[PDB]
RNA sequence: CGCGAAGGCCCGCGGCGGGUGUUGACGCGAUGUGAUUUCUGCCCAGUGCUCUGAAUGUCAAAGUGAAGAAAUUCAAUGAA
RNA sequence: UCUGAUCGUUUUUUCACUGACCCGGUGAGGCGGGGGGGCGAGCCCCGAGGGGCUCUCGCUUCUGGCGCCAAGCGCCCGGC
């Protein structure tokens, strides 16, 4: 029916389309500002740092300040082609994201160490 | 100057009302096609305590019918009703405690409560603390009627209008005295917020054009007009008379 | 109908208290659209207050019958439209280098649309029939049309509807509608209508202006009225 | 032409279609706003002669103000 | 002492605005005195407040008449 | 001297209508007319067969229970 049954009138839903552009709003999408090479600035290298890579099974970053846990993985893993376990990713007060890599247990962080130039 | 106490009691702020525990308004039920022609039937939930009112209201659950849940209302509990009781609602529902039907097809004589003003307001007259209208006469031409409100005026009510009988529960409460500043302090901060008053004829020139002097004496005519501004209007208002 | 073994009857009784009501239909109570009581109740007022003659005049409209009849005539003589306007445009144009035949001719009879078109063919007495919107959207634009029309002799009438006036042309709406000529065939279809059109109105114009329309209360309104009449009856 | 009639009935006020008309702007004007689209003007020749014409791209609104 | 809600007291530059009011005379609002016990005397002239009002003394916009050529002059009528 | 009260105007007083305007209720849920039907009541005639009239009902009050998303009937049409 839906005729009239219930004592209140409410705007009878229509038709909807979606956008249909006779030209994009902007030229071409716009590429990246944050890849692989950019998320992961340098490794760094302090006596805490060094305890960390040769007993713990990790490695420690600096990361840009827009970065996920989820964004790191990616990046170390495709960078030297490696396996990530876990993440931990503080921001220490200068405003830098520091990031704790613990290393996957098939591989030996001090032969990954060597290779990216740390000692 | 600056504007007397009394006068900032209307600008909306630390004087308004202390309604966060209230429990809610005290309204009968809207007149539909069942009420009018037949009587529906309620049950008494629970009688609960409403702060800042010494009439405790009552929890009616009826039944809608024309559609289906139950539905429930907060009426002010009439003298005699318990928990567990069946209260009629219409215009063929018979005179007892608690039940509400429209004046005109009740007989000369009987005492009605939260009795509405005009048809459809749902209850506005002789609803406080134990207070009853009564109604008097009717005229079954013009459809009128007349009701003893508790005052003590007569008014001329439009029939047709409800109002649930008997007196209404919590009577007779000022016969104990407060007996303490505290007790009476505890009363009023469940209320609008407004309760120690201090004489105009304390307070310097400026607030109550009674105040100031070197005797704490009045010094202006008490009783004053209603033509007279908005802050000069302090006193015995419009005062008829006055002495005992 | 062979007995069946255990189906029940099973009815409902409806009333207060009893059994839920139905879902039946509410055309009266439910809460419109506020824009439509606007438009609404304007159907009401109309039928409330004195309605002045100058307009009350356009609710008397042609009948049905007679309206079919004119309705036949204007389909013989609509105006030309696009997309053969634009044909013939296309034969008239392509034609004049030949020599045979070339772009102008003489003009047929044809209607006249705009009340600012009829009313300058009708002080000069050039208009035969005179056809008005019943329910033009500003009623002020014809509501000195009829008394010009009675005062320079024409016959006039009424057809319902300003939207099928616009289909005896191709627009949406048209408020009016003329003829100034006619071909020798249908000269006697045209007397037929104007010897019974100007009967009803132009004839009886007196009888118009001294009418007033309104004061219909409404029948809430009125069935009291007759029943309290009825008691002193 | 009739604009002419128009402009001669016009100066001839204290009318009932000013008076049907009120209520049909008096009201939705809380319908809709106190300043709405009108779809064509009611009245056709003044605003002809302030320069209005009826081509495309030109829009009416009604607008009520309070008096005093 | 005011007030039965087209209400009392009050805010507000303004609206079908807002507070008391999710309230209704055993209530809201305005005062004065100051537990209980025992009493609360005389004055309505003065100063206020309030109550009613036809035969109404005064009484302003409109409004009505009279004279003038008109601006105007005059008169009656007259709410709080 | 009162010679209709007709179509016409206005000073008018009192009452009535509602359409302007205002208030209140609602999930804007059965408002005003007219009959179908009667456990019944009555008013009246009347061949006991019935006929005319007035009242009523969406027809429920010992129980802190349940109550919607149609049964039944009537008319079509399709698959296999």
């Amino acid at each position: 029916k839906k005729i009239r049954t219930s004592p209140t009138f409410r705007r009878p839903k229509t038709l909807r389309l979606r956008r249909q552009p006779k030209y994009p709003r902007k030229s071409a999408p716009r590429r990246n500002k944050l890849d692989h090479y950019a998320i992961i600035k340098f490794p760094l290298t302090t006596e805490s740092a060094m305890k960390k890579i040769e007993d713990n099974n990790t490695l420690v970053f600096i990361v840009d300040v827009k970065a996920n846990k989820h964004q790191i993985k990616q990046a170390v893993k495709k960078l030297y082609d490696i396996d990530v376990a876990k993440v931990n990713t503080l921001i220490r007060p200068d405003g830098e994201k520091k990031a704790y890599v613990r290393l996957a247990p098939d591989y030996d962080a001090l032969d990954v160490a060597n290779k990216i130039g740390i000692i | 100057g600056r504007v007397i106490r009394g006068q900032r009691k209307g600008a909306g702020s630390v004087f308004r009302a202390h309604v966060k525990h209230r429990k809610g308004a005290a309204r009968l039920r809207a007149v539909d096609f069942a009420e009018r022609h037949g009587y529906i039937k309620g049950i008494v939930k629970d009688i609960i305590h409403d702060p800042g009112r010494g009439a405790p209201l009552a929890k009616v659950v009826f039944r809608d019918p024309y559609r289906f849940k139950k539905r429930t209302e907060l009426f002010i509990a009439a003298e005699g009703i318990h928990t567990g009781q069946f209260v009629y609602c219409g215009k063929k529902a018979q005179l007892n405690i608690g039940n509400v039907l429209p004046v005109g097809t009740m007989p000369e004589g009987t005492i009605v409560c939260c009795l509405e003003e005009k048809p459809g307001d749902r209850g506005k007259l002789a609803r406080a603390s134990g207070n009853y209208a009564t109604v008097i006469s009717h005229n079954p031409e013009t459809k009128k009627t007349r009701v003893k409100l508790p005052s003590g005026s007569k008014k001329v009510i439009s029939s047709a209008n409800r109002a649930v009988v008997g007196v209404v529960a919590g009577g007779g409460r000022i016969d104990k005295p407060i007996l303490k500043a505290g007790r009476a302090y505890h009363k009023y901060k469940a209320k609008r917020n407004c309760w120690p008053r201090v004489r105009g004829v304390a307070m310097n020139p400026v607030e109550h054009p009674f105040g100031g002097g070197n005797h704490q004496h009045i010094g202006k005519p008490s009783t004053i007009r209603r033509d007279a501004p908005a802050g000069r209007k302090v006193g015995l208002i419009a005062a008829r008379r006055t002495g005992r | 109908k062979v007995v069946n073994p255990l189906f029940e009857k099973r009815p409902k009784n409806f009333g207060i208290g009893q059994d839920i009501q139905p879902k039946r239909d509410l055309t009266r109570f439910v809460k419109w659209p506020r824009y439509i009581r606007l438009q609404r109740q304007r159907a009401i007022l109309y039928k409330r207050l004195k309605v002045p003659p100058a307009i009350n005049q356009f609710t008397q409209a042609l009948d049905r019958q007679t309206a079919t009849q004119l309705l036949k005539l204007a389909h013989k003589y609509r105006p030309e439209t696009k997309q053969e306007k634009k044909q013939r445009l296309l034969a008239r144009a392509e034609k004049k280098a030949a020599g045979k035949g070339d772009v102008p001719t003489k003009r047929p009879p044809v209607l006249r649309a705009g009340v600012n078109t009829v009313t300058t063919l009708v002080e000069n007495k050039k208009a035969q029939l005179v056809v008005i919107a019943h329910d033009v959207d500003p009623i002020e634009l014809v509501v000195f049309l009829p008394a010009l029309c009675r005062k320079m002799g024409v016959p006039y009438c009424i057809i319902k509807g300003k939207a099928r006036l616009g289909r005896l042309v191709h627009r949406k709406t048209c408020t009016t509608v003329a003829f100034t000529q006619v071909n020798s065939e249908d000269k006697g279809a045209l007397a037929k209508l104007v010897e019974a059109i100007r009967t009803n109105y132009n004839d009886r114009y007196d009888e118009i202006r001294r009418h007033w329309g309104g004061n219909v209360l409404g029948p809430k309104s009125v069935a009291r009225i007759a029943k309290l009449e009825k008691a002193k009856a | 032409g009739a604009y002419k009639y128009i402009q001669e009935l016009w100066r001839k006020k204290q009318s009932d279609v000013m008076r049907f008309l009120l209520r049909v702007r008096c009201w939705q004007y809380r319908q809709l706003s106190a300043l709405h689209r009108a779809p064509r003007p009611t009245r056709p020749d003044k605003a002809r002669r302030l320069g209005y014409k009826a081509k495309q791209g030109y829009v009416i609104y009604r607008i009520r103000v309070r008096r005093g």
